This record gives structure tokens, sequence and C-alpha cells, in this order.
């Protein structure tokens, strides 16, 4: 009941352990809306609560942290989520963001185009994705695992997420991917987190906490998404803005988490233990370089 | 010898009665901050709102070159504190006002250097 004073509600472990069948999502509090503080955007509120929840986890927070944010633009041409992330992250954190459409951002670098065109030399400590296509809300069509940018995100995690890093990837009833759930089992811990300000939506953030680069746990992602919808269907979440009014403990603590480079042969149970506790990041510490593929075409005839 | 005067155009558009640029990104914060004008993290005091800087920059918002010869932006990547009374037009406010280079407060909205 004290849930209304939390930033949101994470999917309880017992629901992760079920074997439910996929059903349609019918939220009792649909259409309900939280009362946002005067002049505050939904996305500022939503990202603030996401970050407040991430503050309760064992995130690795190194010096010279690297964070990349996908789906960061808005139909407004600005980047509210990026502004919250930059507020939350320690000053100096390297923040790159990206979106299909042009937008102006507070990130250190912004790449415009489909996410599949984004390449980076380096590995990242945290990956945030708000990517979404509202065309998936079609209730007249079967709800199958989606590909598109989810295929990119899965490969990007497996290829460019530092060991010890974390992710928060936006999903909904229809915007989801089975392999991404399966990949949640490659972290020390995972959940599906629902913000209290947007609790009338089937949106959640799939959070993978402290990447291990190998399966710790075998997850069937079709079943796990059915489990998520089952949870949402039977646990109405009361819309709430409360947590927005107390920002005194908002900043992410600069833990100075250690960064080492290591080869796959050196990752032993002791290293894996440190990774799982948020006390180690494994990646090169070189300069951060990114790029966007540009397709070249001459349409003159 | 020809350059567009976006600054002057916005000022005249405002004077003529146009609606201020909207969708400046207002931050949640304690509002117990230092009140300095432009900061690495929100610093609104009781009498200010804090906004993401890029969204309050006329040049950023209009997709035009910054008056800096290096083209560098004062606001992008930081947070700008706007007096609550002026929070209806953060782009106008940052355009029209200047930051005291000594104490970091807005001249005429917190800067007291010229009173001792
Ligand atoms: N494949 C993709 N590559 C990059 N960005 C993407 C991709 N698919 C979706 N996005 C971006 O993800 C964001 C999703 O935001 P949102 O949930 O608000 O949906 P939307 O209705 O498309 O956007 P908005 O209403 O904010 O303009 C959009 O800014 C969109 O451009
Ligand atoms: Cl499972
Ligand atoms: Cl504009
Ligand atoms: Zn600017
Ligand atoms: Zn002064």
């Amino acid at each position: 009941s004290s849930q209304a004073w939390q930033p949101g509600v994470a999917m309880p472990n017992l629901y992760k352990m079920q074997r439910m069948l996929l059903e349609k999502c019918d939220l009792q509090n649909y259409g309900d809306s939280a009362t946002l503080p005067k002049g505050i955007m939904m996305n500022v509120a939503k990202y603030t609560q996401l970050c407040q929840y991430l503050n309760t986890l064992t995130l690795a927070v190194p010096y010279n942290m690297r964070v990349i944010h996908f789906g960061a633009g808005s139909d407004k041409g600005v980047a509210p989520g990026t502004a919250v992330l930059r507020q939350w992250l320690p000053t100096g954190t390297l923040l790159v963001d990206s979106d299909l459409n042009d937008f102006v951002s507070d990130a250190d670098s912004t790449l415009i185009g489909d996410c599949a065109t984004v390449h980076t030399a380096n590995k990242w400590d945290l990956i945030i994705s708000d990517m979404y296509d509202p065309k998936t809300k079609n209730v007249t069509k079967e709800n199958d695992s989606k590909e598109g940018f989810f295929t990119y995100i899965c490969g990007f995690i497996q290829q460019k997420l530092a060991l010890g890093g974390s992710v928060a990837i936006k999903i909904t009833e229809h915007s989801w991917n089975a392999d991404l759930y399966k990949l949640m089992g490659h972290f020390a811990w995972w959940t599906a987190f629902v913000t209290n300000v947007n609790a009338s939506s089937s949106e959640a953030f799939l959070i993978g906490c402290n990447y291990l680069g190998k399966p710790r746990e075998q997850i069937d992602g079709y079943v796990m998404h059915a489990n998520y919808i089952f949870w949402r269907n039977t646990n109405p979440i009361q819309l709430s803005s409360y947590s927005l009014f107390d920002m005194s403990k908002f900043p992410l603590k600069l833990r100075g988490t250690a960064v080492m480079s290591l080869k796959e042969g050196q990752i032993n149970d002791m290293i894996l233990s440190l990774l799982s506790k948020g006390r180690l990041i494994i990646r090169e510490n070189n300069r951060v370089v990114i790029s966007s593929d540009v397709l070249v075409n001459n349409e003159n005839l | 010898a020809f350059a567009v005067d976006a600054a002057k155009a916005y000022k005249d558009y405002l004077a003529s009665g146009g609606q201020p640029i909207t969708n400046c990104v207002k931050m949640l914060c304690t509002h117990t901050g230092t009140g300095q004008a432009i900061t690495v993290t929100p610093e609104a005091n009781m009498d200010q709102e804090s906004f993401g800087g890029a969204s309050c920059c006329l040049y950023c918002r209009c997709h035009i070159d910054h008056p800096n010869p290096k083209g560098f932006c004062d606001l992008k990547g930081k947070y700008v504190q706007i007096p609550t009374t002026c929070a209806n037009d953060p782009v106008g406010f940052t355009l029209k006002n200047t930051v005291c280079t000594v104490c970091g407060m807005w001249k005429g909205y917190g800067c007291s250097c010229d009173q001792l």
C-alpha cells in the first residue's frame, strides 16, 4: 500500500517463476492519470522515477562512466529523458543519445538515424532505451515477439555492454522481444519496473543489473512476457506522483567502481562475484568514439 | 556581411505578442540550490525553476549557428535557473539577460556584487 510512495513497482520474484500463457493486457487503472507537479512533463517524471528505482540497485558507477541512451528524441524536438539522465549521473559522465528523428539534446554527442546505423568502438557501463513504435498497439493482430530495434538492442548488449554494466529497456504489452528477456538471465539480477506516474500503461522498463556475459539462468522469453502481463493484469498499480517531490537523494552516488581490462580466460568465480555485487566493470578504458552509417544516393536522372 | 539576427527576430516576435517558445524541459529538483544562473546540475532556489539548457537556447532550438565564433553553446549540457516569474519564457529570459561573471548569478536576479 506504501507502494504509492515508491517511485514505481518492480515485478515480484514469484511472478517471474510462473509458466503463464500470454493473454491480452487489461489494466484496471487504464486512462487514470497521476497529477504531475505544475509544468512537469510525463517523460521528465517517468525518467526521474526510473532513476530513483535504479538508485536502489547495485549499479557499477566508475570514474569516466559511459552511458548511451536510445530513443531519446520526442515529437517535441527536445530530449527530456536525456536531461534527467544527465542530472542523475555524476558530473562528467559521458552521455551519448540517439533517435530516428532530429532533436536537440544535452547529451555530449547525439546521433540521428535508425539505431541500426549506430556503431561504437567502445563498451558502455549503462544502456537506456526508450525506443518504441506506437503502431504496435494494434489489438486486432496476434501479439508475437517483435524484432526491429529489439534485434539491434540484443546484439548491442552482447557486443558492447561492459561486464558489470546494466540496462533499462522500455517494453509494453506489444513492444517486446523474447531474446531480450532471455538476455536478462545473463545479468546478476533483473526485473520489469513500472513507474508509478505511468502505471496506467502496460509500459515497463526491463532492467538487467550487472552484466555477466553468460547465462546465469535460462529464461524462456515468450513465457516470461506472459508472466509479466499476468502480473500487470492481476496487480493494479495506483497512479502516483509522490516520489517526484523528494529529490534530496536523487543523484547517483559516484562509487568510483574499479575498471579493469581482462580476457575471457581470467573471469573466475571471484571476478564474477565482484561483477554481481556492482563492484567491478570489465572493459577497455580508451577514448570513446561513435559513428552513424550514412547511406549515399544520387537521385538525379 | 549578411547574417540572420535570430536574437532580434525573437525579441520582435515577443514584442508583437507572439507566444514564447514552448517545451523547455523543466527539471524536478529540491529548489534549495545555490540559485546560480547556469550550472552542471539543477540549482534552482525557492524562487527559480531549473531547465535543461539545450531546450532553453534559442540557437539550439531554432537549428541555427551560435553567435560564438567557435559556435560553442553556453547552455547545452548544463542546467539554467529561471526566475519562477519568468518561467513562461525561458528562451526569452536567457536571451535577454546576462550572467554576472563574478558570482554566477543573473545580473538583476540574484547578483549583488554592485551593492556592497
Ligand atoms: N528503430 C529506431 N531507431 C531509433 N529510434 C527509434 C526507433 N524506433 C523508434 N525510435 C524512437 O523511439 C521513440 C519512442 O518514443 P515514444 O514512446 O514517445 O513514441 P512516439 O509516439 O514514436 O514518439 P513521441 O510521441 O515522443 O514523438 C521515438 O522518438 C522514436 O523516434
Ligand atoms: Cl521462464
Ligand atoms: Cl522553435
Ligand atoms: Zn545552444
Ligand atoms: Zn555578481
